[PDB]
């Protein structure tokens, strides 16, 4: 779990879009693997979003 | 082996020669401690009689355990249980009666349990019988009766994995507008929660709404049925709940389970911790001290195999693997045994439910691709 | 024609003004009651009361709490009997399940921090961040936080959209260290801290409270004097922000008051007729009269215009109603009153409230962070 490098034309569209509203863009990664989903747990009954 | 003070409660007719078949028959020398029985018979339904006797229990003897049955289903007795079972701070459970019959909100100080399983996983043997009835119309119609919203979410639980399409019609929290809102019913199964006297009055309705006749399905709870010797004549003609067993189970056998899961109880404790306690100080005189009560037995109590059935009580105090009752009443005016469900593990007697319109289509035939 | 009515608490001098209360309040056709003390054994405490009260069969007995605690009300509901409470700003009280019947003299905590959702208006801060103890009582406090909260959802189906919320954090009963709690305070940019707990629980609470300087200034720590009591004062953080209960000091006079809603009650039992007498023998008495119910729907419906208390009022549940909390501002190590909601009326102070930063300038939590991560 550490820094590696990153860059794409989706994530440069990123930069720009600081690049109109300023904010200073942290690069992190994803922890799991899919993207995300309310979905269900396997006990307790209470909605998890992945 | 010590043997350490049981208290095991009789109400109602009882076989005392036989409970000592029950209590006296054995110990087992797998264990550094021994059962000390105690069998007493207090017929009184106030609970500050339980307060009597039981108190008496600690007073005049000396318990590390206890145990109970009712002769009725009221459960304001188990509430006691539970006030005056952790004000003791000592484990207990009912064997049969309302004391049997669990209540919502378990205190949390408390170590006392009951035998039967979880609403939730009742409603859970409701849909393996759902399995056995083999049918897709359900529907969720029940009143503020406990675990309300709890048992709600439980049935959208239930049917939130289930990826066939069996239609639950749906939900209605139950409340001359019974018949009026109620009317909507469609699915062919009548399955409700609330009290066995508040399903005398719906049962009232339910005759008066008509649309329980045949061809239709009805399901109730454990509890929801009740004594099964009990028979409202509104109820829905042999309706089918299951339950935990009202017949099977032996009573006594319980006995054997209370007695066992105190022992096993100690079994680990007694083995490693080593820690069992003492009876309480008084009813009065146990106040200060009583501080000296911690988690860690019961806790270790928990895990637990009875009979080799596991007795873990819950978190929440129903049995780990609770064996249920397939059941249903009959039109013979009794409650028919339909099977028993043992966890998601189940049986039942027959290939098919109880079974102008037509009954059904075989059209046998035989898988010919395409 | 006496009718029995029945009362708890600590205070004996309680016991002869209640004696006292039967008397006047034979005056407001005839009334009769009976007591007991306060026993340190839970058994012998309801032990004692089946001893008084089924002897008394009355049909609802006040009782207090000289600090769940009402295991004596568990022998009411053996018969049903109705029961009629004071103390406990906790809402376990306030659980129906458990007790079929209880009577709150006055609204628990129960509506307290949403007098601050009502206060939404009032500071017109719209960053709800949630702290909490984790118990049960509280579970359902922020529960109903969620509530009140969600009730504005509905509202807002139909000024800048609404009072949104953040995380909601039960800290573990006795929390030896909040760091995490305060570690998650940290990543708020919302300066608008919520929550109640007990003094014992609030200890980390208020003490650690700027142990990182998670209070600093402007940051809006709110919450009610039930948090505010006990050694919450000892530690007290600079400029904290939170209310007292209108008239939440002793529960006496709410006892005196209290008997006057109960004279409108048995008035109401003189008002019915075929009520059930509550029988004496606790033990040879196994069948709860219908009585129990009958007490609900009367003592319930018991409304009183106006008590030695203020209005005498009761919610759904039966406790109080649109009851006030006193708002007290944090100054020079002590909590000055800044005024009073009705439950809706704002009442400003007449001096300013000043914030543990500076004076009393409403800060805007909302602010954005340069840092932007993805």
């Amino acid at each position: 779990t550490v820094p590696q490098c990153c860059y794409g034309f989706c994530i440069d569209l990123l930069i720009k879009l600081a690049r109109t509203m300023q904010f200073t863009y942290e690069v992190h990664l994803v922890a799991d693997g899919k993207f995300g989903t309310q979905e269900r747990v396997q006990n307790s009954n209470k909605k998890e979003w992945n | 082996p010590p043997s350490i003070g049981i208290a095991v409660i009789l109400v109602g007719t009882s076989d005392e020669v036989a409970i000592k078949d029950a209590h006296e028959k054995d110990d087992f020398h797998h264990l550094s401690v021994v059962p000390r029985v105690e069998l007493v018979a207090m017929n009184e339904t106030d609970p500050k009689s339980i307060i009597t006797r039981i108190c008496d229990l600690m007073s005049d003897r000396k318990i590390q355990g206890v145990v109970f049955a009712d002769d009725t289903d009221q459960e304001a007795i188990a509430q006691i249980l539970d006030f005056i079972s952790a004000q003791t701070l000592t484990p207990i459970l009912g064997i049969h009666g309302g004391s049997s019959m669990i209540m919502a909100d378990k205190d949390e100080s408390s170590m006392f349990f009951q035998f039967g399983p979880s609403i939730e996983q009742q409603a859970s043997v409701m849909l393996n019988i759902m399995e056995e009835y083999d049918w897709y119309i359900f529907s969720i119609v029940t009143t503020y009766f406990p675990g309300y919203q709890d048992f709600v979410n439980k049935i959208r639980s239930t049917i939130e994995n289930s990826f066939v399409g069996w239609e639950l019609e749906e939900v209605l929290l139950l409340d001359s507008k019974i018949q009026n809102q109620l009317k909507k019913l469609q699915s062919p199964i009548i399955l409700l929660y609330c009290t066995k006297e508040e399903a005398t009055y719906i049962f009232e309705v339910a005759n008066s709404v008509g649309l329980t006749g045949y061809g239709y399905t009805w399901i109730v709870p454990s509890l929801v049925a009740g004594d099964t010797d009990t028979v409202p004549s509104e109820f829905p003609t042999g309706l089918i709940s299951v339950s935990y067993d009202e017949w099977d189970y032996g009573l006594p056998a319980r006995v054997r389970d209370g007695i066992a899961i105190i022992t096993t109880a100690a079994s680990d404790m007694l083995s490693e911790h080593s820690f069992i306690p003492e009876p309480k100080s008084s009813c009065y005189n146990t106040h200060e001290k009583r501080i000296y009560q911690s988690n860690m037995l019961n806790r270790y109590l928990i895990n637990v195999t009875f009979e080799g059935r596991d007795l873990s009580f819950s978190e929440d105090g129903y049995q780990m693997h609770p064996k249920l009752v397939i059941i249903l009443l009959n039109k013979e005016r009794k409650w028919e045994r339909v099977g028993k469900w043992k966890d998601k593990s189940l049986q039942m007697k027959y290939y098919v439910w109880p079974r102008q319109e037509d009954d059904h289509l075989s059209i046998v035939t035989l898988e010919e691709a395409p | 024609k006496i009718v029995n009515i029945g009362a708890v608490l600590s205070t004996r001098k309680h016991e002869q003004m209640f004696r006292e209360a039967v008397n006047q309040a034979n005056k407001r056709i005839q009334l009769q009651a009976t007591s007991v003390t306060h026993k340190p054994n839970a058994i012998q405490m309801a032990l004692s009361v089946c001893e008084d009260l089924i002897s008394s069969q009355v049909y609802a007995i006040l009782v207090s709490h000289p600090p769940t605690p009402t295991p004596v009300s568990y022998t009411a509901g053996f018969y049903r009997i109705p029961v009629l409470g004071l103390t406990t700003r906790m809402s376990i009280y306030s659980d129906k399940s458990i007790h079929l019947s209880f009577l709150r003299t006055v609204p628990p905590y129960s509506h307290q921090s949403s007098v601050w959702f009502e206060m939404m208006r009032v500071y017109n801060w719209n960053h709800i961040i949630l702290l909490v103890s984790d118990d049960h009582e509280g579970r359902a406090a922020q529960k109903r936080l969620e509530t009140l909260l969600e009730e504005r959802e509905s509202k807002s189906k139909k000024n800048k959209r609404g009072p949104k919320a953040e995380k909601v954090l039960q800290f573990d009963p006795g929390t030896k260290n909040v760091t995490a709690l305060l570690m998650e305070a940290r990543e708020l940019e919302a300066r608008v801290i919520i929550l109640s707990a007990s003094e014992d629980d609030a200890a980390t609470v208020y003490r650690a409270a700027a142990m990182l300087d998670m209070t600093g200034s402007g940051y809006v720590w709110l919450v009610g004097e039930r948090e505010i009591s006990g050694n919450a004062l000892r530690y007290a953080p600079d400029g904290i922000i939170g209310l007292q209960l209108i008239n939440g000091k002793n529960e006496s006079a709410h006892i005196s008051d209290a008997v006057g809603v109960v004279a409108q009650a048995v008035h109401e039992l003189l008002e019915k007729e075929n009520i059930t007498d509550p029988p004496r023998g606790c033990v040879g008495n196994t069948n709860i009269w219908k009585t129990g119910p009958l007490f609900k729907r009367v003592l319930m419906s018991s409304k009183y215009a106006d008590g030695v208390t203020g209005r005498v009022e009761f919610n759904e549940d039966g406790d109080r109603k649109f009851a006030q909390y006193s708002i007290m501002n944090l100054q020079n190590r002590k909590l000055v009153q800044v005024g009073i909601y009705n439950g809706t009326h704002v009442i400003p102070n007449d001096r300013k409230i000043i914030w543990p930063g500076g004076e009393t300038e409403k800060p805007r939590g909302y602010q954005m962070s340069t840092r932007l991560k993805i």
